[PDB]
């Protein structure tokens, strides 16, 4: 019965993360790409304490 | 984990408008900078060399 | 994700000490920008001037 | 039939389950617990970023002419940072005498 | 999402651009900060430039 | 037929979790100090401008 009483916002959740992945998977190395120039980036202003 | 996770989607919702104007921000910001990213890059090695 | 998690924690920490030497020099951020306000225009000045 | 085999799939990960459980509430602890900083990031961040993607333009010409100025500052600095050395090292003995 | 997907790989171009120039960006911090004690130091030890 | 997938999802989903919980305490200093710098710059943006 809580399962029930909330079975609207449960599929509405699942029709919006449907599209979110949908959108956001072919992309899964360009993810990887992203963050490992982000540690580049972040590396470059943190070679010192200062 | 339903106390935390209620906790921070409560949090998240309070400010719902500025979250999912702040997405579309971003996104417009990041694809201006990288219609220049290469004179960008150019630049900013030009000003520290 | 997964897989670049070693990246996330890297740039995760060094955001963490870029963020926290940014605000303990907080003021002498303020006084910068207060002061790289006018003097570009002196430069700008100075140069067209023997331009 | 099929009821067989899907709960016979689920208890062949219910270990993958519970480790998920533990580690789900671990972040969620932790994010909870930093909720203030959560709170205080979505207050002041979004009109930051709505106000430089306002001035991305803005900001991407400001770059390019301060890369515009150093190129050909490096250029010219890098061109002669030796030949003024000596210049300048030649010099000072005539200097000295005038 | 679809805005989250272009945000997240514009970035990802956007990172490398930037950071193939990684010899230069990394040092941009220090030669900053060395030529602004040079030019402080030269400034501070001519104080009869202005004379001259 | 996709209970492979399943199996993979959730197993990701635990690494995920366990990677993110190492990552967020650097994350969260980071950002609180991100949101004293944020404070500054938004306080100035007409400087920031003029600049």
């Amino acid at each position: 019965t809580a399962l029930n009483e909330g079975r609207g916002d449960f599929f509405a959740v699942v029709k919006s993360l449907a599209l979110f992945v949908n959108a956001l998977h072919r992309s899964d190395q360009q993810f990887v790409a992203l963050n490992n120039d982000l540690a580049q980036f972040t590396n470059s202003f943190t070679n010192t304490d200062q | 984990v339903i106390k935390n996770l209620n906790t921070v989607l409560d949090t998240t919702v309070r400010h719902q408008k500025q979250f999912d104007e702040t997405l579309v921000n971003f996104e417009t910001l990041i694809t201006g900078l990288k219609n220049r990213a290469d004179p960008i890059a150019t630049s900013v090695a030009d000003i520290s060399d | 994700q997964v897989n670049s998690g070693d990246a996330i924690q890297r740039w995760a920490a060094n955001l963490n000490t870029l963020a926290a030497q940014s605000a303990q020099n907080d003021e002498a951020l303020r006084s910068g920008l207060q002061q790289a306000a006018p003097t570009a225009d002196q430069l700008n000045a100075v140069f067209s001037d023997v331009r | 039939n099929q009821l067989d085999t899907f709960t016979d799939e689920l208890n062949q990960q219910r270990e993958e389950i519970t480790r998920a459980i533990d580690s789900t509430n671990r972040l969620l602890n932790i994010v909870s617990q930093r909720n203030d900083t959560l709170d205080r990031v979505l207050t002041e961040f979004p009109p930051l970023i709505q106000h430089f993607a306002e001035t991305r333009d803005l900001f991407a010409d400001a770059v390019t002419a301060l890369g515009r100025l150093s190129a050909a500052a490096d250029e010219t600095l890098s061109g002669s940072n030796a030949n003024l050395h000596t210049n300048l090292q030649n010099l000072q003995r005539p200097l000295k005498q005038l | 999402s679809t805005q989250v997907n272009q945000l997240l790989v514009n970035a990802q171009t956007l990172l490398a651009a930037v950071n193939e120039r990684g010899r230069s960006v990394s040092l941009l911090l220090e030669r900053v900060s060395s030529v602004s004690r040079q030019v402080e130091g030269f400034v501070d030890e001519n104080p009869n430039l202005n004379h001259v | 037929p996709r209970m492979p997938q399943i199996r993979r999802d959730i197993t990701g989903l635990a690494n995920l979790g366990e990677v993110y919980a190492d990552a967020s305490p650097d994350l969260f200093d980071g950002l609180d100090n991100a949101v004293t710098t944020a404070r500054t710059l938004n306080e100035q943006r007409g400087n920031l401008d003029q600049a």
